[PDB]
RNA sequence: UGAAUGUAUAGGGGUGUGGGUGGUAACGCGGGGAAGUGAAACAUCUUAGUACCCGUAGGAAGAGAAAACAAGUGUGAUUCC
RNA sequence: GGGGCCUUGUGGUUCUGCUGCCGCAGGAUUGGCCAGUGAGAAAUGUUGCGUGAAGGUGAAGCGUCUGGGAAGGCGUACCGGAGUGGGUGAGAGUCCUGUAACUGUAAGCGUGGCACUGGUGUGGGGUUGCCCCGAGUAGCGUGGGACUCGUGGAAUUUCGCGUGAAUCUGGCGGGACCACCCGUCAAGCCUAAAUACUCCUUGGUGACCGAUAGUGGAUGAGUACCGUGAGGGAAGGGUGAAAAGUACCCCGGGAGGGGAGUGAAAGAGUUCCUGAAACCGGUCGCAUGCAAGCCGUCAGAGCCUGUGUGGUGAUGGCGUGCCUUUUGAAGAAUGAGCCUGCGAGUUAGUGAUGCGUGGCGAGGUUAACCCGUGGUGGGGGAGUCGUAGCGAAAGCGAGUCCGAUA
RNA sequence: GUCCGAACCCACUUCAGUUGAAAAUGGAGGGGAUGAGUUGUGGAUAGGGGUGAAAGGCCAAUCAAACACCGUGAUAGCUGG
RNA sequence: GGGCUUAAGUUAUCCGCCGAAGCUGUGGCAACCUGUGUGGUUGGGUAGGGGAGCGUCGUGUCAGUGGUGAAGCUGCCGGGUGACUGUGUGGUGGAGUUGAUGCGAGUGAGAAUGCAGGCAUGAGUAGCGUGUGACGGGUGGGAAUCCCGUCCGCCGAUUAUCCAAGGGUUCCAGGGUCAAGUUUGUCUGCCCUGGGUGAGUCGGGUCCUAAGGCGAGGCCGACAGGCGUAGUCGAUGGGUAAC
RNA sequence: CCCUAAACCGACACUGGUGGAUAGGUAGAGUAUACCGAGGCGAUCGAGUGAAUCGUGGUGAAGGAACUCGGCAAAAUGCCC
RNA sequence: AAACGACUGUUUACCAAAAACACAGGUCCGUGCGAAGUCGUAAGACGAUGUAUACGGACUGACUCCUGCCCGGUGCUGGAAGGUUAAGGGGAACUGUGAGUGUAUGCGUAGCGGUGAACUUAAGCCCCAGUAAACGGCGGUGGUAACUAUAACCAUCCUAAGGUAGCGAAAUUCCUUGUCGGGUAAGUUCCGACCUGCACGAAUGGAGUAACGAUUUCCCUACUGUCUCCACCAUGAACUCGGUGAAAUUGCAUUACGAGUAAAGAUGCUCGUUACGCGCAGCAGGACGGAAAGACCCCGGGACCUUUACUAUAGUUUGGUAUUGGUGAUUGGGACGGUUUUCUGAUUGUUCUGGUUAUCUCACUGUGGACCGUGAUCCGGUUCAAGGACAGUGCCUGAUGGGUAGUUUGACUGGGGCGGUCGCCUCCUAAAGGGUAACGGAGGCGCCCAAAGGUUCCCUCAGCCUGGUUGGUAAUCAGGUGGUGAGUGUAAGUGCACAAGGGGGCUUGACUGUGAGACUGACAGGUCGAGCAGGGACGAAAGUCGGGACUAGUGAUCUGACGGUGGCUUGUGGAUGCGCC
C-alpha cells in the first residue's frame, strides 16, 4: 500500500531547492491593530523550519515536495 | 506532539490556489546548447534536444545562463529575452 | 355454473396443461445495516457500506452500443489490468 | 432520422386478385451477390478429425567379493526420443512398476468443426407541403443517499413526498446560471470475449509440515467427551526383510521369569525402531553422629585409585540465590516444584527515508502485458525520478518574489 | 387465610462440616401445616427483554443486563514476557 | 569481641612494617592513534548505539563420505578468547550425511500465576462416605470381607412390596479376576459367551377433547415475518370388554 | 430389570433430591414414639488401644446467670381428667 | 413492660426473614367503551365475552379519634385580551445573462434563471384561574409576669404561609451517661416524666390501640456445668498394627538463639552464645505461613443508575400539503372598463385569488345491523344506518419527549476530597553574569491617553523659616534656604534634576516599502535595531520622530466576515466562486 502524505502538512510548509523546510510566519491572521508595523512585518514572511522540526515534517509529508 | 498543538497546526496554511491548466516547460540553457551542439550547430530542433536531453513530448522553452560562442538556429516553444538576446548576438536566431 | 344481484364478479365443480417447493463451499446482483476501534476523551467523521442479515441468480453475474468524453484538431459500446 | 410524395431497381417464372385492363401484393421444383443454429425479429437430419473416460506396445547385465540380504566394492558389457520418480532384504537406466515415443478408443448426452439436405431472406438519388420520433417522463421544490465533494458556488446520479414540461425553429450534457459553440438524442429491449471463484474430478509441483508439527482430525474425528440447547471438542503413528509373533521343558493360580528356538539382531517379543532428562533404585570408593552450612570458591591433609590421572575430601579463609522491577531487593516486593518438548521483532508493498554494495550514467528504470507451453530469457519506455528555480498565480527565468523596471 | 401437632412445605437459632457425606448440607431444636397451602404432568412469557407479595431478586450451580457463536488476533498511555 | 590502665587509652614526636583488582615487575590478548623500523594511549559498565562471530535446519555447486556402520544418544582424552569444539578414541545405534563457498530461515528459552506430557515434595501422611456382628463348615493357590448354616442384632408409614418418570440389558445361566469396586475378593449392578420380555380385555395408538401449538384460504407487515378462520394436533383429564 | 435408589437427577457404588399405590400387632389420640409382623437387612477396609485433643451423648456436691455483647447452649416445663 | 408492624402470609436459591414487601381498608387521578392502560411496525390481542357499585395508575395501609396553614415554585386541569413564534401562502424590491442600443464606456427588451420574503399563518411559551390524600413549603430581631429561666403578649422585617392537634433525650437528641423519679448493693441499657425538638408532626400520614410476632429491648420467677471450677463415664476420629492411598504447597537447603545491621521487623549478613545423628506424638510464636494479580485508598478504563449536563430519538402533539370532492354566503388583494373625482375621498357588475363559515355525498371510515361466499364471531362482497371531505394515513413542519440511546463531567495537590491556583508583569528567595523550585514571601495586569504621542523652546521641585485680608498646619503673594527627601497616568524595580518631572508654540512618524547586525526561547515565538527611498511634523540649523522613561494591558491555527486589488475561472464571454494584501 502507498503510504499517504500528511495534508496539514501539504497545506502548510513548502520544501525550497536546496531541501530546506519553510512555514508561514503565525500571527498575523487577526488581532493586527495593536500590533505594531514592525511586529506585523517581523510576522509577514517565511520561516525556515529548525532541525527536528523540519525532519518531523519530512516525514510527515509522503514524498510530497510541499506546497 | 504529545497534546501541544503541533507543528501543523500552529502554523498558517499557505493558501493560495493551483492552475489547473498550467504547463510547464522542459528547459534548455545556451551552455547545454553550446556543449551537445559545438559544431557550428545549424538547426536545433526539439527533436535534437530531445535526442540529446529534454525529456520529449513536453514545451522546449530555452534560457540564458552561458556566453553561446556559437551560432544556432533554435526553433522551439517560447525564450526568454536574455537567451534570445545571446542567440542573435551570437549570430543566429529564435523561431516557434 | 355464477351468489348477495342487475351486468357480472367472488366463489363452486371437472382436467393434470405446464411451472414451483428443498439443498448448495466460493464467486455475482439488488436491498437492510452495526459496534468494538481510531480520533490518545467524544458527538461530526472513521471503522465501513466492513461483520451480519434479506431477496435472488449464473456458469459466470453485473455493465454494455453515447441524452458519452474531449476542447477546438479529435476519440468513438461495455468490462478488466 | 424515418413516414408520406417520386426518379428508379429485385434475382427467370406457371398466371390470381386490388388500384386507373398503368402499377402493387400472396402465389411457384429451378439462381443467390448473401446469411444461419448465433444477441441478431427463428428453430428441425446424414456425412467429415483428434481425443479425455480403459486400454495396447514399450529398450537394455552378467561375473565375482563381503554381507542375513547387493541396488554396495571390484571387473567387464549394453539401452537411451527412455538417466523424472517410486518399489525390490542396503544406495538400480538395464529386477519390478514404470518412463520417452507411438498407439487404440466400441462407446459416450460424446465434444468441436466442415460439406450437403432441410430452414429464412436486398436498395440508391430528390423532396419538408405535411406526419411520427418512448409523459406523470424530464425538470422544479423539499427531506435523505452516492459522487474527490461532510450543503455548498452543487453541476452529475438516485429514493420518499409534492409540483410538473418541450417535443426538432425541440430535448439533454460540457461543475451554479445564461448566451453562443461543441457533443449528443433520456424516459423500450437483448448482447460473446477479456474479469471473479473452487464444494468437486484428473495429472503435477514445493531452500511447505513431519505426529506438541501439518487440517480439529495420519487411528471409531467432528468421534470419545462436555453441554438442556445453540455449541464446544480431544489424545492415541513406527517389531521385523519376512510373523519366521517364541514349538517344547522348569518355578508360578496367574502375571512374570529362566532354559531353548526363529531371526542378521529378541536388551527388535507385540507397553516391540532409536530410547535423552527429570524421577526411582542395587553395588562399589571416599566422607559423614561437638556440628550453625545461598551449600560454592580458594588453600588443603588423609584415604581409595593410579587406567602415575582421577574420585572423595577432615580442616582454614572468603562468601546474603535467579529474574522482574526499583532511589534501593539476599530480601520478609513479583514469578518460578522439576525435567523434556513447544512459546515473542515477521511478511507484503514497481510505500517513506538513510546506509553498504553492484549495474548504467546526463541519464536510470520499466508497470500491465506479449513471446518462450522450455525456466530464471527476450521484448514492452505507457509512466516515473533526474535534467532550474522563484512566485498564490498569471508568469518570468539563473534568476524570481515583496517592491516603485527602486 | 382458627389452635396443637406428624406426613408435606420452609429455613429462625445453635453445633458440626469447611481439601465436606454435600459447589449450601447433617444433628438438635424451630415456622406454616384447609390455605394468599403444597405437589405431579404438559404448556406460555426471552435478554435492554421476561418475570418479580419488590431482595436488583430469579431467568439451567457467579445476572446493575443470561448463554453460544461471530465482528475478533476488540482496545488497554497499564502489568507481565 | 576477648581483653586492656603493668595501655592494648588520649596526646606530641621519631623509627619500622602491614595493607587494594591502585602503582611497579613478568607473561599473553584486544581497540584506536601515530611517525609508519619507536611505539604511545586505551580496554568496569545498566538503558542504549556501533562492529564481528558460534551453533541449528533447508538449499545451489564442487569434493566427497556411509552396513568395513550415517544420524541421534552416551563416555573418556584433548582444543579455542567466547558462543563452542576434535579430522582423537570407545559404547549404543541401524541409514544417512561431512568439508568449502554462497542462498534462505518457523535459527538458539530460565522465567510470561506461559501451554502439553512425564515425574517429584508433602507422605507411606489425611481419608476409606450414619451402623453390629459372632461362630461352625465349604470352596479355593490365596478368605474378616464369596457360599451354606446356627446364634445375635437392625429397619418395619419402611432398610418391605409394586408402579410412573428417567435409565437401557444393568435381568438369568455359565466362564473370568487385567481394569472398576475407596481394602481383599474365589465375589459383583464389572468382563466375555449364550439366553430371557408372549395381551381382543392391563398402559398408550387405532376414540375424544383442555391449556397450548400449527394453520387451506385470509388479514397485517419494506423483505424477513406476525396473527388468525375453516380445520388438525395436543393428556396431566373423559370413554372403552377378565378374573 | 432398577425404581422413598449402588441402575434416575447430583462428575462417584455420593449421609442430598425424586411423583403415586399397599401399609399388620401391642402400648398410644395418632401414619408421633417404643418394641415387633409381612418382608428385608448386618451397610461395600479391618484389628486393637482406658494418651492428649476435637466431635456426640451422660452424670454431678454447694451455689444458682456470679457467665456472656446477649441466659448462646442446656436444664426446667411438658400428657389426659 | 416498652418499640415497630394491625393480623395470616412474602422476600435477598448460596452471609440479612426483618421494623422491609403484601394485605384488607382509605383517598386522589384517569377511563363513556375500537374505553383508558399495556404488548406489537401493524393487524390484532389482554383489559373483558367486563361497562363508572367497572377497569387502570398513584400514594397510604386493620381498627379508633383525626388529618391543621400555604397555589408563591414545579406539575396537572381549564382559559385565551395581548406579546413571541415553523413549515406553508404570498408581496414589493433587487439581480445574472441577453437580441440590440450605444463614436466607446456602459445600458438593456424577450426568454431562461437567482436572492432573501412587508403581510398572513398553529400548537407551544409568556399570561390569567383552579388544584396539595399533587411534587412541595410550613420563618427572623428587640423586649416584657413582684426571685430568677422562658415567653402567653407587643412592635417590626420578610414570605405563598410561617408547624395546628397530638407527640417528644424518640428506630429521630450532637452536646449526652441531659435532669428528676423507679427498678439494683451498684444500671452509659430499661421504664415514667420534663422541654432546652442540633435536626418530630398529621395519608412519604399524626397520636393511640385488643390480638398476633423464630422481630428488637428491659425486668421478675423457675431452671440449670453458662459460670465459681471443673471432674468422671462411653463413643466417631486422633494413637498402634495389616490393606489401600490423596491434597493444597514447593527458588534452594546440613533451614538455632541474643544484640545489632540492612528496602528501616533476618534460619541465610556482623559480633557473640548455644548446639551429638535420626525419629514419634503434640501446640501454634515465626517462616511478614497457605488460599484469592486487595474488595479499603489513589490512578487509568468500564458498566449500570439519575437529572432543569450535552446531543439525539421512539412515542405524543401543531399546522401545511396529498389522498380530497359538489354546492352558498361573509369578509380582502387584484386585473378589468367607467358611476366617481390618474386622485386625498367610494364603487357596482365583469374574471383570478387568500381567510372566516354553512350544507351535500357509491372519496374515505376496516364500525353497528342484515344478506351472500358458507352449515365459519376470521376475511371479503352487496346493502342499510352513522359519520364525512373531517378523521386516518404518507411527506414536510414547530413543540414536547431520561421513555430510550451514545457520551462528557480538567489538572496541580506533602494520599484523595474541600479550599486555593492555572496566562502576563515587578521585587525577594536566587548563593555580585544569565537561569533556578515549593499549596515560599510581597504586589500588580486583561488598561488608559488625540494628548498623557512627535518636535522645538523655556522652567525647577517637596520640605523648612519669616512677613502678609478673609486664610487656619495646609488655597494665593513676597524674601531666604533647600539639590533631590517632590514628581513620574497605573504595581514594583531600574532610571530620570543634563531631566524622562512642570509649562508654551506648531503638529500626526500612533507613517508606506524595508531591515545590515544582534539578544532571547526545544520550537511556535518574543525583542532591539543601523542605514536607504517615498511622502510628512517640528527646528534657524544640527538633527529628532515607524506611539507613550522602560518592562504588563494579551490569544496560534482552523472557520467565517468586511474593504481594496484583479492573479485564477473546467469549451468560449460574462457571472459566480476562489486567491492575494
Ligand atoms: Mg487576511
Ligand atoms: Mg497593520
Ligand atoms: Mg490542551
Ligand atoms: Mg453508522
Ligand atoms: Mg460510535
Ligand atoms: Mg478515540
Ligand atoms: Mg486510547
Ligand atoms: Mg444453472
Ligand atoms: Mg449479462
Ligand atoms: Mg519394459
Ligand atoms: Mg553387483
Ligand atoms: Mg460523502
Ligand atoms: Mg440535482
Ligand atoms: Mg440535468
Ligand atoms: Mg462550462
Ligand atoms: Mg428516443
Ligand atoms: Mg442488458
Ligand atoms: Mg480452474
Ligand atoms: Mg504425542
Ligand atoms: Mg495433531
Ligand atoms: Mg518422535
Ligand atoms: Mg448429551
Ligand atoms: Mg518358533
Ligand atoms: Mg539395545
Ligand atoms: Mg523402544
Ligand atoms: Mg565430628
Ligand atoms: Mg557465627
Ligand atoms: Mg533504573
Ligand atoms: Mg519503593
Ligand atoms: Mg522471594
Ligand atoms: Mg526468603
Ligand atoms: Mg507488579
Ligand atoms: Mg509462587
Ligand atoms: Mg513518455
Ligand atoms: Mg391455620
Ligand atoms: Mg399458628
Ligand atoms: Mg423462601
Ligand atoms: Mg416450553
Ligand atoms: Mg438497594
Ligand atoms: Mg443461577
Ligand atoms: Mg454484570
Ligand atoms: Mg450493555
Ligand atoms: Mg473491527
Ligand atoms: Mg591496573
Ligand atoms: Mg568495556
Ligand atoms: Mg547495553
Ligand atoms: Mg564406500
Ligand atoms: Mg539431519
Ligand atoms: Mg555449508
Ligand atoms: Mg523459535
Ligand atoms: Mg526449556
Ligand atoms: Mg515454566
Ligand atoms: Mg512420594
Ligand atoms: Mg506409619
Ligand atoms: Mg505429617
Ligand atoms: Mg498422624
Ligand atoms: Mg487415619
Ligand atoms: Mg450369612
Ligand atoms: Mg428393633
Ligand atoms: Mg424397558
Ligand atoms: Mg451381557
Ligand atoms: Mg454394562
Ligand atoms: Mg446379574
Ligand atoms: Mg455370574
Ligand atoms: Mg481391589
Ligand atoms: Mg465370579
Ligand atoms: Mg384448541
Ligand atoms: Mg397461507
Ligand atoms: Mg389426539
Ligand atoms: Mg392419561
Ligand atoms: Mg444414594
Ligand atoms: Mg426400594
Ligand atoms: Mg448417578
Ligand atoms: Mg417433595
Ligand atoms: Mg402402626
Ligand atoms: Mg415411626
Ligand atoms: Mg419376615
Ligand atoms: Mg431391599
Ligand atoms: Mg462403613
Ligand atoms: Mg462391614
Ligand atoms: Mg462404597
Ligand atoms: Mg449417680
Ligand atoms: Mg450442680
Ligand atoms: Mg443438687
Ligand atoms: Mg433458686
Ligand atoms: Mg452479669
Ligand atoms: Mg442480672
Ligand atoms: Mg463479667
Ligand atoms: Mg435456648
Ligand atoms: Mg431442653
Ligand atoms: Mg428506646
Ligand atoms: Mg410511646
Ligand atoms: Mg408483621
Ligand atoms: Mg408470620
Ligand atoms: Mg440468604
Ligand atoms: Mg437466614
Ligand atoms: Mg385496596
Ligand atoms: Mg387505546
Ligand atoms: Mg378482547
Ligand atoms: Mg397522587
Ligand atoms: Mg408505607
Ligand atoms: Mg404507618
Ligand atoms: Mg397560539
Ligand atoms: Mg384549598
Ligand atoms: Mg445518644
Ligand atoms: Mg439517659
Ligand atoms: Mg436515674
Ligand atoms: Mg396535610
Ligand atoms: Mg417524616
Ligand atoms: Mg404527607
Ligand atoms: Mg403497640
Ligand atoms: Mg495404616
Ligand atoms: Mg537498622
Ligand atoms: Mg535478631
Ligand atoms: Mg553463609
Ligand atoms: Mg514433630
Ligand atoms: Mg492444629
Ligand atoms: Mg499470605
Ligand atoms: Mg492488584
Ligand atoms: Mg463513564
Ligand atoms: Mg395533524
Ligand atoms: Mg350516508
Ligand atoms: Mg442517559
Ligand atoms: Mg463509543
Ligand atoms: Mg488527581
Ligand atoms: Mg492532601
Ligand atoms: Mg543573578
Ligand atoms: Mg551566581
Ligand atoms: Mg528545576
Ligand atoms: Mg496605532
Ligand atoms: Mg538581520
Ligand atoms: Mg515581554
Ligand atoms: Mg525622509
Ligand atoms: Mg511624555
Ligand atoms: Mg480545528
Ligand atoms: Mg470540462
Ligand atoms: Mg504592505
Amino acid at each position: 500500500p502507498k503510504m499517504k502524505s500528511h495534508s496539514g502538512t501539504k497545506k502548510r510548509f513548502k520544501v525550497t531547492g536546496s531541501g530546506k523546510v519553510t512555514a508561514r510566519k503565525a500571527g498575523k491572521r487577526h488581532l493586527n491593530e495593536h500590533k505594531s508595523s514592525r511586529v506585523t512585518r517581523r510576522l509577514t514572511g517565511e520561516t525556515v523550519l529548525s532541525k527536528g522540526e523540519a525532519a518531523k515534517v519530512k516525514k510527515l509529508l509522503a514524498g510530497h515536495p510541499g506546497r | 506532539a504529545g497534546g501541544q498543538m503541533p507543528i501543523h497546526m500552529q502554523a498558517p496554511k499557505l493558501g493560495g490556489f493551483h492552475n489547473p491548466f498550467r504547463t510547464e516547460y522542459q528547459v534548455v540553457n545556451l551552455d547545454k546548447v553550446e556543449a551537445l551542439f559545438p559544431k557550428g550547430g545549424k538547426i536545433t530542433v526539439d527533436d535534437l534536444v530531445s535526442v540529446g536531453a529534454v525529456r520529449d513530448n513536453e514545451l522546449v522553452k530555452v534560457l540564458g545562463t552561458g556566453e553561446l560562442t556559437v551560432k544556432v538556429d533554435l526553433v522551439v516553444d517560447a525564450w526568454s529575452k536574455s537567451a534570445q538576446e545571446k542567440i542573435e548576438k551570437a549570430g543566429g536566431s529564435v523561431t516557434k
